[PDB]
């Protein structure tokens, strides 16, 4: 029941810093690899120390410089750290194919030395933008490989959606839809994080007057170990990655879940306060603490599981459930029944030395399958049409290589995404 | 990851002068090569722009040319003479007298061939090439001819690696020569093909930060020309060290480019005033997006607010929150929304990386894409057409061979680039 | 049976102040949270801190602030510190609406917070002027929106009466008489308040010869816990909100009983002498010691309520009311028998240290209906029309979106208010 | 919550040199801008007034204007010039000769256009503005005619900020320029369409205020500018600085104008007596209140008992009791009623704030709306008329190109305001 970490990019290899930190701060690694004490992300070397399952790929050495370059190189293994010689220019007809093409072989053969390593794999968690070249059309190309020799493994992952405000790219939307397409096709749960609904939680709740990612991805990172170490730990309602599969997914296309997440609370707010398991539950159906910029209320409820760290009781779960239903303004979608499902590790919330976030006795990870993603899908076929009516930088993609097709193709497919998601939602 | 340099007539000498001064600056490297810094990352990706000779020594890989020696000499006399090696120095003997036909055409055509096989020698010595830089004159007869004959060739030879120019743009008020219209039109029409990209800077405005800016009372090329160079350096900082954002520059190509033929950029620069003020400054990054904004702390003539801009991007050098940059370049586009172009959603991109500008806390490096542009073009254009009608000095070009229909093609191409500003600015 | 207190203005918090002050005397809580001990007023938190339940606001930062700074900053919770950028120039226009209508909904999610914290609420109290800008005018605009949706919870107010000494605003009036009519629209009861009538208590009970808020502000919440911590705690008789409501209010509108206090005897002169039950409710019926300016001689009595804290005994007191009814000149309406309602507690009246009044053994809150509270408005009124008859000001009003018909509106609303007390009044 | 105070003419120049100095005083800010201050209260807010530069230094919220060079150095020569900008130094070189039209309508809008900018930038460098405060004559060229443009462009940017602005008078004893009352005119017709409130200030009843009641020989400018900047700083004491009752400069607003037109104010100062007395004073507030009532201590050349009160604001700094206060200026009016307007019950409002003047227990500051003032109003327009009717001078504005009629109605409006002032007084 072990898994492997893919890093791509920078946003996936920065988040990655902060998810091997933390999975450090988890079980009291060292740097040096030596643990006295997980074996689901690490291997053991006779040495006693402990290797990350990861696989960190940077089209530019830059990014792996850092990190080989950090206290935590001595922890990855170098042939872990595979870099190429130049970037993607931000665009997926490099990071696909032209250039990433190139090094792509290196890196699956390092994921199968790993995955020989493992014996019994459940699956994969892959990091990246969808706007980037490397994390996003490199990406496109892993997921191809991966999908053929792995297959029916759990592949799932973590892409940074594009928020209006920081845009770093003027080709990002077509950068993005290309590359959803190919998660469609590949991935088995796909999970979108917007930086600038983060940054307003980090701004409100935390009390940051100045985020930034090295705080961002501390949060991302804690999450996802609660979905993730939390079902390796075990406790009292272990949940594991097929069931969420099962339960997710209503039909092979809604793929995608959003996340949120409390207590998201600073030390200094957190004094007094006490959060019952009910509480939290009540900040993780707010809109205020969604990690992504869409409106929960105004979409429907198609699957919700709520994920317990620390000191809960199914019993508080079971009042929570019913508070949330009939608090709420959950309006579940009638090809669902009652979609809860419900989690309970006993692992207690860890804590990041220097870290920005009280330290909490519960702690509550929300998944939910909502219409309201299509919201978000809508901005981005928007700006999408604005690029292309004119075609501005099109010759960037095209002439790398790409067909003009291809990029009406892709948005096509998020339509129809889209449209899919209205019929579920529609009620039957 | 490798970029290759090279100094084409007095200004391209000058100001390249300046350009290698601030990049040892930047890496702890002294007038002798010798590395004294500060920091491992100097070293870590010194390789751009150096060669590490034997005993920790380094070359700058960047070639020197011009038909004069007297100022290659001079350069060679300065600081920064002694690191660059002998192989770099490349020259004539009698100048071109500001005739594009006899630097492109014809006597700097002698020396580019040799000039090449250098640029080729460096380029096997490096490891990957990322691209090459020129700083070169628009209206002078080797940094305009010349340069470009070079250009053309090293782009013949390296299709995919970035070329960028910094050129020197004329002026109503700075022109020299009767002919320097006709050398910058002829220069123009073949850069315009053969960059990917050319930073232009005018004196003027140059002179005019000088003054009004930094209170100076006599600004000097050697102050001005200073200016180009802390560009020139913002521009590679976060590909030489470590950052967060966009640290390549064919990233930033792509991002600043829509439009193959529209290439032509308007740096500016942040923080940007005299000490006087500096001990009521207090930068904040709205600070220095209000002077990168501001049009009187653009290097290039041309007030951007007379157009509509194409693309804005903004490279923030030392340690600076992710929000306040991106919520602060937002607001700028928010605030002045009415001076960009409704075609990109989100046209200010960021890049922003670790590592502050000796002696600042922080800085930023504006590159900006308007139609405004435009303007300088109109200001050569005319200027040529007078001359051209009527031949006044013709004679001079074609004596060394040169066609009217030359001439007039590159004048077609100029207003082709004009035309499409103005299709792209509304 | 727990509530919530909201302070709006600095009326409101000012007076809080001194609320939360005595809370914290009545049982022995620190300024950091920590006692050792009043669960209707406070939740707890599970590092033994103690919250109040409350929520303060003002549209300008400055009162605030001034919390903040103060001592009880560490009791309050910063979320219960809810603050604007600009006050409402004394403006109903701009409390009620143009400022106030942006922060509003930011306060009522708090209110819910707690609200969904209390587990059997009985109701809540909120503080104001009816002179001020936020005070009033914001003060509206909240009753509006919890009467949505509490509806039924208690919604008991205390307003502070403009006195023709003390005039801050010359459309004090004007401000007033908007807020009058929501008050009437939404309150369950309200108390008004003279400060005028206050400081002549001070100076003559309590021999102060320069009274300040401060100490205003002392007297008055040492009132208001005498009616709800006092029934909080359990005493002999005691007397349920529910029940004041159900008592005080003949018909839907005439909820404006006004408050009466004694003993209020300095230290000083409070040596010598000992006050029976008897005596100082024969205090509670002497106009002099009326907490509003208006004559109870003239006016005839429909409800009258008289609690007690400390030695009392239900025999003493009989005696009392016997008093009371042989003695005086209580005219008591046809259309009420007798109704003089009786709450008796065992909790001992506190003392402020540093206060200006004496020790008790033995105290008692007078509540009153009576046809007298018709004369304050008969003075408004007038004012009203002096200001309205050239219509001075009228534009900062109007000029923020106001219409004059409202104004004639709210007047004569306060007119037939005032002759609703006169049929009341007449005997049947 | 903040404000951004403008400096025009000479007039503005030094009244706004003592002012912030005091500004300074009240937050102990020394010359240099650094913060050596007493409490904490002092910097919570620091804001309304000032910048914090790096260093924990502060930089006023204002601007310098002018157009004569010398008068600009010799503030920015004393203290307090060093804790301006430069950027806050706007000025040109030729003064305006008096002329309204020179500066209103011709010279002084070049300048107020870059003044505007400066504004601009000030109030984006703002959390949230009050409102803006302007220091000027009513009888200069720039302080009435520059700073009137001024007041024009910013009320159109800013129309919910409060606009108010403090001037100098003309008077009968003071008057140096034929012209004056031209100038005064024509400023009045802007502003009593333009601002907020404005401060009636005659130098002549400050000379008597320095004699009679300070036993001074000399009067001077530095002096009696001086109790003028003791009036500004009162009205923001509470705004600044934690107090019970209203501490807002639009609270103020609301509860002084009681028609939309009639915003011209009686500032007023106790104590105010010379030191051989003041060994046997005894401030309480009846001492404050009476002299803040008795006309002889108003900073405005007229005597409110000639008139009648619409409004009266009384502002006290220091430990005061509220019933002392109430009461007291309740008494005022009981004990005056007659000199009150019978609409409005309760004329006088309080503002009671929580810190006293550096060097008193406790003070008071009087704001006076009396229909008294329409005599200053007569003083101007009988002075005008005479000039008019035979058009004395107007060639002087002619050549600038001011029309007869924007004089003649410029007068209307005077005239109408005098009225209004009949019309409320009885
Ligand atoms: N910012 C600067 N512009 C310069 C400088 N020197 C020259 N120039 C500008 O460049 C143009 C003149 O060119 P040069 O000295 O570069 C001519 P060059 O030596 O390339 O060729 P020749 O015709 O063989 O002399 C013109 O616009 C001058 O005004 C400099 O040091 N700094
Ligand atoms: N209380 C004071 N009044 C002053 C002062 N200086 C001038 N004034 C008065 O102001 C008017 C004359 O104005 P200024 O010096 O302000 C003229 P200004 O410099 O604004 O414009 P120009 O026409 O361009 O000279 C007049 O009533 C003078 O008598 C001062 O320092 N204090
Ligand atoms: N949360 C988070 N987001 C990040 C981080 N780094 C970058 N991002 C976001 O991811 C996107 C940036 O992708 P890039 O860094 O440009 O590119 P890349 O995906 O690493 O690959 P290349 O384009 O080839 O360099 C932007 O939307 C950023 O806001 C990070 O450390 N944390
Ligand atoms: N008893 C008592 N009365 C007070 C206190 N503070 C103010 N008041 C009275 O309440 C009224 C003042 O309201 P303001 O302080 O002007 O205004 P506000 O209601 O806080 O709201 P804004 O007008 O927007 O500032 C006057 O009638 C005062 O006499 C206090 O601490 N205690
Ligand atoms: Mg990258
Ligand atoms: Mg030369
Ligand atoms: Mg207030
Ligand atoms: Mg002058």
């Amino acid at each position: 029941r072990e898994c492997i970490s893919i890093h791509v990019g920078q946003a996936g290899v920065q988040i990655g810093n902060a998810c091997w930190e933390l999975y450090c701060l988890e079980h009291g690694i060292q740097p040096d690899g030596q643990m006295p004490s997980f074996n689901t992300f690490f291997s053991e070397t006779g040495a006693g120390k402990h290797v990350p399952r990861a696989v960190f790929v940077d089209l530019e050495p830059t990014v792996i410089d850092e990190v080989r370059t950090g206290t935590y190189r001595q922890l990855f293994h170098p042939e872990q750290l595979i870099t190429g010689k130049e970037d993607a220019a931000n665009n997926y007809a490099r990071g696909h194919y032209t250039i990433g093409k190139e090094i792509i072989d290196l890196v699956l053969d390092r994921i199968r030395k790993l995955a020989d390593q493992c014996t019994g794999l459940q699956g994969f968690s892959v990091f990246h933008s969808f706007g980037g070249g490397t994390g996003s059309g490199f990406t496109s190309l892993l997921m191809e490989r991966l999908s053929v020799d792995y297959g029916k493994k759990s592949k799932l992952e973590f892409s940074i959606y594009p928020a209006p405000q920081v845009s770093t790219a003027v080709v990002e939307p077509y950068n993005s839809i290309l590359t959803t397409h190919t998660t469609l096709e590949h991935s088995d749960c796909a999970f979108m994080v917007d930086n600038e609904a983060i940054y307003d939680i980090c701004r409100r709740n935390l009390d940051i007057e100045r985020p930034t990612y090295t705080n961002l991805n501390r949060l991302i990172g804690q999450i996802v170990s609660s979905i993730t170490a939390s079902l390796r730990f075990d406790g009292a309602l272990n949940v594991d990655l097929t069931e969420f599969q099962t339960n997710l997914v209503p039909y092979p296309r809604g793929h995608f879940p959003l996340a949120t997440y409390a207590p998201v609370i600073s030390a200094e707010k957190a004094y007094h306060e006490q959060l019952s398991v009910a509480e939290i539950t009540n900040a993780c159906f707010e809109p205020a603490n969604q990690m992504v910029k869409c409106d929960p209320r105004h979409g429907k409820y198609m699957a919700c599981c709520l994920l317990y760290r620390g000191d809960v009781v199914p019993k508080d779960v079971n009042a929570a459930i019913a508070t949330i239903k009939t608090k709420r303004t959950i309006q579940f979608v009638d090809w669902c029944p009652t979609g809860f499902k419900v989690g309970i590790n006993y692992e207690p919330p860890t804590v990041v030395p220097g870290g920005d976030l009280a330290k909490v006795q519960r702690a509550v990870c929300m998944l939910s399958n909502t219409t309201a993603i299509a919201e978000a899908w809508a901005r981005l076929d928007h700006k999408f049409d604005l690029m292309y009516a004119k075609r501005a930088f099109v010759h960037w993609y095209v002439g790398e290589g790409m067909e003009e097709g291809e990029f009406s193709e892709a948005r096509e497919d998020m339509a129809a995404l889209e449209k899919d998601y209205e019929e579920v939602g529609v009620d039957s | 990851r490798e970029i290759v340099h090279i100094q084409a007539g007095q200004c391209g000498n000058q100001i390249g002068a300046k350009f290698w001064e601030v990049i040892s600056d930047e890496h702890g490297i002294d007038p002798t090569g010798s590395y004294h810094g500060d920091s491992d990352l100097q070293l870590e990706r010194i390789n751009v722009y150096y060669n590490e000779a034997a005993g920790n020594k380094y070359v700058p890989r960047a070639i020197l040319v011009d038909l004069e020696p007297g100022t290659m000499d001079s350069v060679r006399s300065g600081p920064f003479g002694q690191i660059f090696r002998p192989d770099n120095f490349v020259f004539g003997q009698s100048g071109a007298g500001n005739n594009w036909a006899k630097g492109h055409y014809t006597e700097g055509a002698e020396l580019v061939d040799s000039v090449l096989d250098v640029v080729r020698k460096e380029s096997e010595s490096c490891d990957c090439l990322q691209g090459f830089q020129l700083t070169h004159s628009l209206g002078g007869g080797t940094g305009s001819g010349m340069g470009t004959l070079l250009i053309s060739k090293i782009r013949e030879e390296y299709p995919d690696r970035i070329m960028n120019t910094f050129s020197v743009v004329p002026s109503p008020k700075v022109s020299d020569t009767v002919v320097e219209p006709y050398n910058a039109t002829l220069s123009v029409h073949q850069l315009v093909e053969n960059t990917d990209e050319t930073y232009c800077i005018d004196n003027e405005a140059l002179y005019d930060i000088c003054f009004r800016t930094l209170k100076l009372t006599t600004p000097t090329y050697g102050d001005l020309n200073h200016l180009v160079s802390a560009t020139m350096s913002g521009v590679t900082t976060c590909l030489r060290f470590p950052g967060q954002l966009n640290a390549d520059l064919r990233k930033l190509a792509v991002n600043m480019v829509p439009f193959p033929r529209l290439h032509f950029f308007m740096p500016g620069f942040a923080p940007l005033t005299s000490r006087g003020s500096q001990q009521y400054r207090a930068l904040t990054v709205p600070e220095l997006t209000q002077q990168m904004f501001d049009a009187k702390n653009m290097m290039a003539a041309c007030d951007p607010r007379h157009g509509r801009y194409l693309t804005v991007a903004a490279v923030f050098r030392g340690r600076m929150s992710m929000k306040e940059v991106d919520e602060q370049m937002l607001n700028v586009q928010n605030k002045n929304s009415s001076y960009f172009v409704e075609w990109i959603p989100n046209n200010v991109k960021t890049a922003v990386c670790d590592i502050p500008p000796r002696g600042l806390k922080m800085s930023a490096t504006f590159i900006g894409n308007s139609t405004a542009i435009q303007e300088l073009f109109k200001r050569i254009s005319e200027q040529f057409t007078a001359m051209f009608r009527r031949k006044a000095f013709l004679h001079w070009y074609t004596g060394e061979g040169m066609d009217e229909m030359e001439f007039t093609e590159a004048e077609s191409n100029m207003n082709d680039l004009v035309s499409e500003y103005q299709q792209y600015q509304d």
